[PDB]
RNA sequence: GGGGCCUUAGCUCAGCUGGGAGAGCGCCUGCUUUGCACGCAGGAGGUCAGCGGUUCGAUCCCGCUAGGCUCCACCA
RNA sequence: UUGGCACCUCGAUGUCGGCUCAUCGCAUCCUGGGGCUGUAGUCGGUCCCAAGGGUUGGGCUGUUCGCCCAUUAAAGCGGUA
RNA sequence: UGGGGCGGUCGCCUCCUAAAAGGUAACGGAGGCGCCCAAAGGUUCCCUCAGAAUGGUUGGAAAUCAUUCGCAGAGUGUAAA
C-alpha cells in the first residue's frame, strides 16, 4: 500500500488530464505490460489489489515493477455539511494516469501466465487496458 | 443461470446465438448460461 | 411552526 | 516453627533486650516485612515484624535489609503514629501466637496517647494491626480485609477490633500434673494430633518431639515427659539449634532428640532466625521443586504406561480391522450370499474362492458397497496405526526411562551434581538466542 | 454521521513506538506445618476478537471486518 | 432515506400519525408455469416468465418503525404534495 | 456569512489560484507584520560562501586549523517572492 510519508503541501488542485502520456509510454524493464487507453485517477487501493492479483498467480516467477506512484492527494470534505467554509481534509492518494502509460511490468514468466496475470490486474483497474510487449527493431 | 458474462466454463462448452441471445450449451447442465 | 390557527 | 512456646521465649528475650527504648526509624522494604529501628540501652537494634504467608517471624535482625523503596501507606502511618515514642512492655496474650506491643507514643499535636500494636503470626493468616489502646478500634492494618472476604475479624481503619478466635484448649504451662491428661483421652494413637488440638499454641514439631521424649507412649510414660518439657520451657532454659535430615531445615528453641542429622548449636534466637532463614530463598526453591518435580515425573510415567496399554489396545484393533477387511472382501462380490452377513459367499467355479473365515456381523446396508469400502478404509487406518503406535510406544518407554532417572536424581544426591544437571538440561537444547 | 483506545490465562489485564505473550485472582500436583482454613515451589489457558499482505520473526505494521466503552451531536 | 443547491410559492403551497376511499410500478409475499441443484420423497436454496386476484386480529407506545401473542396461502416493497 | 445562530474573520506585506501586459473573486491554498539597528546607516579600501575527504592531543559524526572539488548546494536583522 503506497503513499508518500512527507509532502510539501497536503492540499492540491485536482488538475487536468488532457493529452497523452508525457512519459512511461514504452515497456523497457519487463517483457510485457499494460498500456492505458483512458485517463482516470488510480487509487493506491486499486494498485494494491492489482499487485496482489498478479503476485498470487505468479507465485513462482519474477518480480513486479509498479511504474505508477500515488503522489497526488485528494481532499474529502465530511458528509452532511454545507458547501464552503474551508477545504476539507485529505483522504487518500491517487496517481494521475494518461492514455499510453505503462502501469505494471512483468518479466521472467511465460507468455500465457503474463497475459492471464495482466488480465486479472486489468479487471481491478477502472480504465480500458491492452496488452503490449517489447519491440526490438533494434 | 442468467448472467451478462456468458463464458465457456469447460472445454465441452459451445457458444451459440439463439434468438439474438448469446448462450452456452454443454453436456453438463450446470454450465448452461444465457444473457438477456 | 406554520400553525393553521387563522381567526 | 514456630510456636506459643517460641513466642513466650521471644517475649522473654525482647523484654531482656529491648526495654523502654526509642523507635527512631520505621521501614517496610517488602510487602510483609516491617523493620523497627529500636534505640534501646547500649547500641541500636533492628526489630523485624514479618507477616509472610509462610515465613512470618519476629526477631532482632542484624543484616542490612537493603533496597529502601518508596514506603507504602501502612509504613507512612506507622511513622506518623509510632515514631518518637517509647515501648512500655512486650507481653503475650496468653499462650497463643499473639504479640502485644505497648507503644507510649507522643501524638502529633503534642500530647501523649498510648498505642497498642498487635502482631499475629499464624502463617497465611498473619497480620499487623495497630490500635489506640483506649477504644481498641483498628487505626490501620497491614492487610486490609472486607466484611465479605474473611467475615470474622474484619480489618478496616476505624472498625472495632474483634480479636483472633478461641482454639478451645487449656493453658499448657503451669496447668496441672493431672489436668494435662484428664482431657487428651488417648484411645487409638492420634497422640501428636491430640496434643496439637488439645493444647494452646503448640506446633506438631513439639508434639513429635514430646512423643519421642516419652519413649514408649503409655498412660504415665507421657505426662511426665510433657511436664519435663514444660519445665524446660519455663524458667527460660532454651537451647536453640538447627537440625535437618536432608536439605530441608528445621529450627526450635529446644534441643531435638528425634529427627537427627545435624546439630548447628546457636547462642540466642536472634542469630538463629538470622541464619535460618533468608527467608526462603534456597529452602523455598527446593520446597517448590522437590515434591512437585517428582510428583510431575511420577504422574507423567503413569500417563506413559496408560498410553502404552492403550496403544497395545490399538495393536489388537489392528487384527480386528484385518478381520474386518477379510469380511469386507467377503462382502464385496456379495451379496453373492444373502445380505445377512453375506457369509461364505463364493462362486463355486470361475471364482477365486478366497473363502476366508470371517466373523459375521449382519451385513449392512442401505449402501451396500460403501459399508465394505468403509471396512477397507478402517483397515488402512489400522495399518497406519500399526506404524505410529509402535513409534509412540518406543517414545513412551524412552520417556519412562528418563523420568525414572529423574526420580532417582531428585530422590536426593549431591548439591553440585544437581547444579550441573541443570546446566546439561539447559544446554540440551540451544534455545533462543 | 464525526473523532479516541482496546478487544490477550474461567476473571482484572500488562507487554514503550518488530527482536519471539506475562503479572495478579481461579483450578490441580508435590513438599512442609504439634495447632488457629495465615507457607512454599511446579503444571495446563492465548488462532493475542477475526481475515490476508509485508518482511527473517506481527497484539504491535495495513485495509476491511466485528464489538465494547468512550464524547457531543443549536433549532423551526 | 439522510444530504447538497436555493429554482417556485412568505398581499399563506396547513405541516406527523391514524379513519374513509383508492389507484399505479414490479426490484413478486402467496397462488400459476419453468431452469440449475451438493433436488432420494415432503420441505427447501438460487435464478427466469408472470401485477390476474388476495395480501390479518390484537397488547405496548401520538407514534411510522419496532418487540411480543394467536393465526394465515402470504401477512411484499414503494410512488401518487 | 451557500438563511440566521455558534464558531471564525475584519488593517498592512509575500507567493499560488491569475488564463505568458496590468488587473481579477470565494468562510480558496500557505505564511508573516503592528518591529529592530547609533549601528546592521553614509563613504573609502580589501576579501569571497555552505558542505565531502585526508591529517591533527584533549576532536568522537560534528568546537578550532591547511588542502583540493566547489557559479553558490551559504549568507542577505526579522518572512514569502
Amino acid at each position: 500500500m503506497l503513499l508518500p510519508k512527507r509532502v510539501k503541501y497536503r492540499r492540491e488542485h485536482r488538475g487536468k488530464m488532457r493529452g497523452r502520456a508525457k512519459g512511461g509510454t514504452e515497456v523497457h524493464f519487463g517483457e510485457f505490460g499494460i498500456q492505458a487507453l483512458e485517463a482516470s485517477w488510480i487509487t493506491n487501493r486499486q494498485i494494491e489489489a492489482a499487485r496482489i492479483a498478479m503476485t498470487r498467480y505468479m507465485k513462482r516467477g519474477g518480480k513486479v515493477w509498479i511504474k505508477i506512484f500515488p503522489s497526488k492527494p485528494y481532499t474529502a470534505k465530511p458528509l452532511e455539511v454545507r458547501m464552503g467554509s474551508g477545504k476539507g481534509a485529505p483522504e487518500g492518494w491517487v496517481a494521475v494516469v494518461k492514455p499510453g502509460k505503462v502501469l505494471f511490468e512483468i518479466s521472467g514468466v511465460s507468455e500465457e501466465v503474463a497475459r492471464e496475470a495482466l488480465r486479472l490486474a486489468s479487471h481491478k483497474l477502472p480504465i480500458k487496458t491492452k496488452f503490449v510487449k517489447r519491440e526490438e527493431i533494434g | 443461470k442468467v448472467r451478462p458474462s456468458v463464458k465457456p466454463i469447460c472445454e465441452k462448452c459451445k457458444v451459440i446465438r439463439r434468438k439474438g441471445k448469446v448462450m452456452v450449451i454443454c453436456e453438463n447442465p450446470k454450465h448452461k448460461q444465457k444473457q438477456g | 411552526a406554520a400553525a393553521a390557527a387563522a381567526a | 516453627s514456630f510456636d506459643g512456646m517460641f513466642t513466650y521465649g521471644m517475649t522473654h528475650e525482647l523484654n531482656e533486650k529491648i526495654m523502654g527504648g526509642r523507635i527512631t526509624k520505621i521501614h517496610q522494604p517488602y510487602k510483609h516485612d516491617v523493620i523497627f529501628h529500636i534505640r534501646a540501652k547500649g547500641k541500636n537494634q533492628k526489630l523485624l515484624l514479618s507477616a509472610h504467608p509462610s515465613y512470618s517471624r519476629v526477631h532482632i535482625t542484624a543484616q542490612a535489609y537493603e533496597n529502601p523503596s518508596e514506603p507504602p501507606m501502612f509504613c507512612m502511618l506507622l511513622r506518623k503514629h509510632i515514631e518518637g515514642g517509647f515501648i512500655e512492655k512486650i507481653e503475650q496474650a496468653g499462650l497463643d501466637r499473639i504479640m502485644i506491643f505497648h507503644i507510649k507514643s507522643r501524638n502529633e499535636i503534642g500530647d501523649e496517647t498510648v498505642r497498642k500494636l498487635y502482631v499475629e503470626i499464624m502463617g497465611r493468616h498473619s497480620n499487623i494491626i495497630l490500635t489506640d489502646a483506649a477504644e481498641n478500634v483498628i487505626i490501620d492494618g497491614l492487610k486490609h480485609l472486607s466484611p465479605s472476604m474473611n467475615s470474622y475479624r474484619t480489618v478496616l481503619p476505624g472498625q472495632d477490633y474483634k480479636l483472633p478466635p478461641a482454639q478451645d484448649k487449656i493453658s499448657p504451662l503451669e496447668a496441672s500434673e493431672d489436668d494435662i491428661l484428664r482431657h487428651l483421652s488417648f484411645q487409638e494413637g492420634r497422640l501428636d494430633k491430640q496434643i496439637v488440638d488439645h493444647f494452646s499454641g503448640v506446633s506438631p514439631l513439639f508434639a513429635k518431639e514430646a512423643v519421642h521424649r516419652a519413649g514408649l507412649a503409655n498412660k504415665v510414660t507421657l505426662p511426665k515427659a510433657l511436664l519435663a518439657l514444660f519445665a524446660e520451657v519455663k524458667e527460660h532454659r532454651f537451647i536453640p539449634n538447627i537440625t535437618t535430615v536432608n536439605g530441608k531445615e528445621y529450627f526450635y528453641l529446644l534441643e531435638l532428640t528425634h529427627l537427627k542429622g545435624e546439630a548447628r548449636r546457636f547462642d540466642s534466637l536472634s542469630e538463629l532466625l538470622d541464619r535460618f532463614y533468608f527467608g526462603k530463598a534456597e529452602r523455598d526453591r527446593v520446597k517448590q521443586q522437590a515434591q512437585d518435580l517428582e510428583r510431575f515425573v511420577v504422574n507423567e510415567r503413569k500417563k506413559n504406561a496408560n498410553k502404552i496399554k492403550k496403544l497395545e489396545k490399538t495393536l489388537e484393533y489392528s487384527e480386528n480391522a484385518k478381520e474386518f477387511q477379510l469380511y469386507g472382501e467377503l462382502l464385496t462380490a456379495n451379496l453373492y450370499m444373502l445380505k445377512k452377513g453375506d457369509k461364505q459367499a463364493e462362486v463355486i467355479n470361475y471364482y477365486d474362492e478366497e473363502s476366508p473365515t470371517i466373523t459375521i456381523p449382519l451385513n449392512p446396508n442401505k449402501t451396500p458397497s460403501e459399508n465394505a469400502q468403509a471396512y477397507f478404509t478402517k483397515y488402512q487406518k489400522a495399518k497406519n496405526s500399526v506404524a505410529v503406535v509402535e513409534e509412540q510406544i518406543r517414545l513412551a518407554q524412552e520417556e519412562i526411562e528418563y523420568f525414572d532417572q529423574l526420580i532417582q536424581q531428585l530422590s536426593s544426591a549431591s548439591p553440585r551434581d544437581i547444579s550441573e544437571i541443570r546446566e546439561e538440561l539447559v544446554e540440551g537444547k540451544y534455545l533462543r538466542p
